[PDB]
C-alpha cells in the first residue's frame, strides 16, 4: 500500500450534490508546530442517494497546512463497513473515492476529523495565517498566530532542532538542526547528537545509519523559522567539519575552524535510521558545547520528542 | 567494535624490494557523507613510541619519506614501500578513528635470507643448582633461519608445559635468529629418572639428549 | 614545540592503584584533548581514553569500570587512574595529542616516550648465577626486577655472545640464559642493579 500508486476509472465527482455541507476548523487562537500543535479539519455531509461506487468528492485543503505532519507520508482515514477511502492528490486535495455501501443504502450522511499541521515550506515565518478548508461551494477560513517561537540559548551557545519525514515503514527519519542561530561567537564548537536520556528511543546513530550534512549560513537572515531548508541556498561545508561516532548511538561534530571559532550559524540536517525491531520511539538529545571569550566550558542541549495523531470518519444511512 | 586485521604477522623482506600490507576492517571504515576513510598507519621501533606515516588512508604525513604510501578504500586497505630500507626495518599499525579507537595487531618486517639449521646444544641442570632443589634442563637453538622452529622434550614422555622459550632479536650481521629453551624440573622428578631428551624439528628432526 | 612526557611507577601491586602523570608542554590543555593508550609487551596498541579540553572525558568500554582521566590545566598535568589490576595491565603507557586543524580529525600525532608500568607482587631479589657447562652459557635465575646485564670476560668475549631476553617464571621471577659459541683452553659478568648484586661464575 503506497501513496505514490494512485488508481482510478469509471466514476463521477458528484461535490456539488452533497447536502447539509459543514466545515470546521478546531485549533487555537495560537498554533505552536514545534510544540506538536495542529489543528482538527472537522467536515460533515449528506449524500444522495443517486451516489455510486467509483464517485469521488473533493475536500479543498489549503497550502498553508500539510496531512503528514512530522510523518513522510500521509494517511486519510476512510469513512466507515467502509463509505469511502481517501487519497492525497498532487494539490494537497483529498479525493475521497464511495465504495458499494452507496449502492444500495440510502438517505447516507457522514462525519470526517483530520489531523492537519502547518506546513514548513509554505509557512517559513512566524505570523498570522488565514487557514481555509471546504467542500464544494462550502469553505470555513480561521485565522491564527503561527508561533515557532525561539530557539534555546544558554551563555554564549544557542540551539534548536527539528524532526520530520519520520518513516516507519523504511525506518528513517530527518532531523534538521540549527547552530548557534544567536549568530554568537563560539570557540571550539562540538555539537554530539544523542539518544534523550532515560527515555525509549529507538534511534540507530552510527557510521552507517546517520548520513549527516553540515551547512555554513554565512547571511542569518535566509533562515526560515520554520526549520524548512534547501541545502541549495547555504555553503556545504560537510568535508571540512570532523564528523565521528565516538560511543554507542551518538554522533560527534567539530566545526573544527582555522581560528577555533564559529561566528555564523550552521545547519546540520541528519538522515538516520530507526530500529527495524522496535516500536520505532524516537527521542533525540543534541548538545552544543563551546567556550566563551573567558574560557568556561559550557554547553546547551535541545531535546526533540514526537507526537502522532489520527483522524477518524463515520458515516450512517438505511437500507431503501 | 569495528576490528581491524593485519594479514601478514611477519614479513621477510630484501633490501631494496617493494614491500606491501595488508590491513582489514570488520565493518567499513568509510564514511559515505564525507567520503573519507577514517583510516591511519603506524611505525614502531622496539623502545620507541609510534610514528605516525598514513592517515585518511592515503595522506602522507609529513617528513614520512616518499617510499611510503598507502591505499584502499571501504574495508580493505594497504602500506606499501616503494624500496625497503635499513630503517624501515620495524612493525606497522594500521588504525581507525571513525567509531572510537581501534589498532590491527601489527605486521614485522624482517630480513629475507637463506635458510640455515640450528646448531643444537644441551646442557644439563649444573650440580650448584640441585643445591637449590630445582633442576633447569637447557635446550639451545643457534643461528638459525626462518624462525618458525618446534622444540619438544622427552624425559620417552612428551611434555606438555613445564617449559619456558625465548628468542633473540634477528642478527645484524647475519640475519639470523637464536632460541634458548629451558625445561623445569622439581630435584624428586629430575632424580627419578635418565635420559631426557631435547627433539628439535626446523626447515634447516635433530635430538640432542643426556643420560641423568 | 608541543611536548608530553608520562611519569609513573615502574613497578606496582595488584592490590594496589595505578596512577600516571602527563606533563605537557607547548600548547594550552584547555583547548586540546589529551589521550591515553597502552601497550602491553610484544603485543598492539589500546586506546583507553580522553579528556577534552574542556574536561569531558571518553573511556574505553571495557575498562570503564576500573579507569579515571582527570587533569590540571593550570599544573599541564593529565592523570590516569587504573584500579582491579592484574598481570594484563603491565604494559608502557602512553599519553598523547592531535595534531593542529588541518589533520581534520583528533588523533594521535604527538606521543610521549612511553612509561613501562609492571603489575606485580614480587619483592626484590638477587639472581642465582649456575654455569651451563660444555657451546659455553650461564643462567641466571630467580631475580626481580629487571633487568639484567651480562658480560663475558669483563666484556672481551664480545663475539658470539648471544643473551636471551628474559622469561617471566609462574613464580614471578625472571630468568635468563646468556651463552657464547667457543672451540677450550670463561667467566660471566652479571649485575643487577637493584639488589646491589654482582656475580661472577666460571665455565667448566
Amino acid at each position: 500500500g503506497s501513496h505514490h500508486h494512485h488508481h482510478h476509472g469509471s466514476g463521477t465527482d458528484i461535490t456539488n450534490q452533497l447536502t447539509n455541507v459543514t466545515v470546521g476548523i478546531d485549533s487555537g487562537t495560537t498554533v505552536y508546530p514545534h510544540q506538536a500543535g495542529y489543528v482538527k479539519l472537522n467536515y460533515g455531509f449528506s449524500v444522495p442517494n443517486s451516489a455510486v461506487k467509483g464517485d469521488t468528492f473533493k475536500i479543498t485543503v489549503p497550502k498553508e497546512l500539510n496531512l503528514n505532519g512530522v510523518t513522510s507520508t500521509a494517511k486519510v482515514p476512510p469513512i466507515m463497513q467502509v463509505l469511502a477511502n481517501g487519497v492525497i492528490d498532487s494539490d494537497g486535495n483529498v479525493i475521497y473515492t464511495f465504495t458499494d455501501y452507496v449502492n444500495t443504502k440510502c438517505d447516507v450522511k457522514a462525519t470526517l476529523t483530520m489531523p492537519a499541521y502547518i506546513d514548513p515550506e509554505n509557512v517559513k515565518k512566524t505570523g498570522n495565517v488565514t487557514l481555509a478548508t471546504g467542500i464544494g461551494s462550502t469553505t470555513a477560513n480561521k485565522t491564527v498566530l503561527v508561533d515557532y517561537e525561539k530557539y534555546g540559548k544558554f551563555y554564549n551557545l544557542s540551539i534548536k532542532g527539528t524532526i520530520d519525514q519520520i518513516d516507519k515503514t523504511n525506518n528513517t527519519y530527518r532531523q534538521t538542526i540549527y547552530v548557534n542561530p544567536s549568530g554568537d561567537n563560539v570557540i571550539a564548537p562540538v555539537l554530539t547528537g544523542n539518544l534523550k536520556p532515560n527515555t525509549d528511543s529507538n534511534a540507530l546513530i552510527d557510521q552507517q545509519n546517520t548520513s549527516i550534512k553540515v551547512y555554513k549560513v554565512d547571511n542569518a537572515a535566509d533562515l526560515s523559522e520554520s526549520y524548512f531548508v534547501n541545502p541549495e541556498n547555504f555553503e556545504d561545508v560537510t568535508n571540512s567539519v570532523n564528523i565521528t561516532f565516538p560511543n554507542p548511538n551518538q554522533y560527534k561534530v567539530e566545526f573544527n575552524t582555522p581560528d577555533d571559532q564559529i561566528t555564523t550559524p550552521y545547519i546540520v540536517v541528519v538522515n538516520g535510521h530507526i530500529d527495524p525491531n522496535s516500536k520505532g520511539d524516537l527521542a533525540l538529545r543534541s548538545t552544543l558545547y563551546g567556550y566563551n571569550s573567558n574560557i568556561i566550558w559550557r554547553s546547551m542541549s535541545w531535546d526533540n520528542e514526537v507526537a502522532f495523531n489520527n483522524g477518524s470518519g463515520s458515516g450512517d444511512g438505511i437500507d431503501c | 567494535d569495528i576490528v581491524m586485521t593485519q594479514s601478514p604477522d611477519s614479513l621477510a623482506v630484501s633490501l631494496g624490494e617493494r614491500v606491501t600490507m595488508n590491513c582489514k576492517s570488520s565493518q567499513s571504515v568509510l564514511y559515505s557523507s564525507n567520503q573519507k576513510n577514517y583510516l591511519a598507519w603506524y611505525q614502531q621501533k622496539p623502545g620507541q613510541s609510534p610514528k605516525l606515516l598514513i592517515y585518511w588512508a592515503s595522506t602522507r604525513e609529513s617528513g614520512v619519506p616518499d617510499r611510503f604510501s598507502g591505499s584502499g578504500s571501504g574495508t580493505d586497505f594497504t602500506l606499501t614501500i616503494s624500496s625497503v630500507q635499513a630503517e624501515d626495518l620495524a612493525v606497522y599499525y594500521c588504525h581507525q578513528y571513525l567509531s572510537s579507537y581501534t589498532f590491527g595487531g601489527g605486521t614485522k618486517l624482517e630480513i629475507k635470507r637463506t635458510v640455515a639449521a640450528p646448531s643444537v646444544f644441551i646442557f644439563p641442570p649444573s650440580d650448584e643448582q640441585l643445591k637449590s632443589g630445582t633442576a633447569s634442563v637447557v635446550c639451545l637453538l643457534n643461528n638459525f633461519y626462518p624462525r618458525e622452529a618446534k622444540v619438544q622434550w622427552k624425559v620417552n614422555a612428551l611434555q606438555s608445559g613445564n617449559s619456558q622459550e625465548s628468542v633473540t632479536e634477528q642478527d645484524s650481521k647475519d640475519s639470523t635468529y637464536s632460541l634458548s629453551s629451558t625445561l623445569t624440573l622439581s630435584k624428586a622428578d629430575y632424580e627419578k629418572h635418565k635420559v631426557y631428551a631435547c627433539e628439535v624439528t626446523h626447515q634447516g628432526p635433530v635430538t640432542k639428549s643426556a643420560n641423568r | 614545540q608541543v611536548q608530553l612526557k608520562e611519569s609513573g611507577p615502574g613497578l606496582v601491586k595488584p592490590s594496589q592503584t595505578l596512577s600516571i602523570t602527563c606533563t605537557i608542554s607547548g600548547f594550552s590543555l584547555s583547548r586540546y584533548s589529551v589521550h591515553w593508550v597502552r601497550q602491553p609487551p610484544g603485543k598492539g596498541l589500546e586506546w583507553l581514553g580522553m579528556i577534552w579540553g574542556g574536561g569531558n572525558t571518553d573511556y574505553n568500554s571495557a575498562l570503564k569500570s576500573r579507569l579515571s582521566i582527570s587533569k590540571d590545566n593550570s599544573k599541564n598535568q593529565v592523570f590516569l587512574k587504573m584500579n582491579s589490576l592484574t598481570a594484563a595491565d603491565t604494559a608502557v603507557y602512553y599519553c598523547a595529542r592531535k595534531g593542529e586543524f588541518y589533520y581534520g580529525y583528533d588523533g594521535f600525532v604527538y606521543w610521549g616516550q612511553g612509561t613501562l608500568v609492571t603489575v606485580s607482587s614480587a619483592s626484590t631479589k638477587g639472581p642465582s648465577v649456575f654455569p651451563l657447562a660444555p657451546a659455553l652459557g650461564c643462567l641466571v635465575k630467580d631475580y626481580f626486577p629487571e633487568p639484567v646485564t651480562v658480560s663475558w670476560n669483563s666484556g672481551a668475549l664480545t663475539s658470539g655472545v648471544h643473551t636471551f631476553p628474559a622469561v617471566l617464571q609462574s613464580s614471578g621471577l625472571y630468568s635468563l640464559s646468556s651463552v657464547v659459541t667457543v672451540p677450550s683452553s670463561y667467566i660471566c659478568n652479571v649485575n643487577h642493579k637493584p639488589s646491589n648484586t654482582k656475580v661472577d661464575k666460571r665455565a667448566e
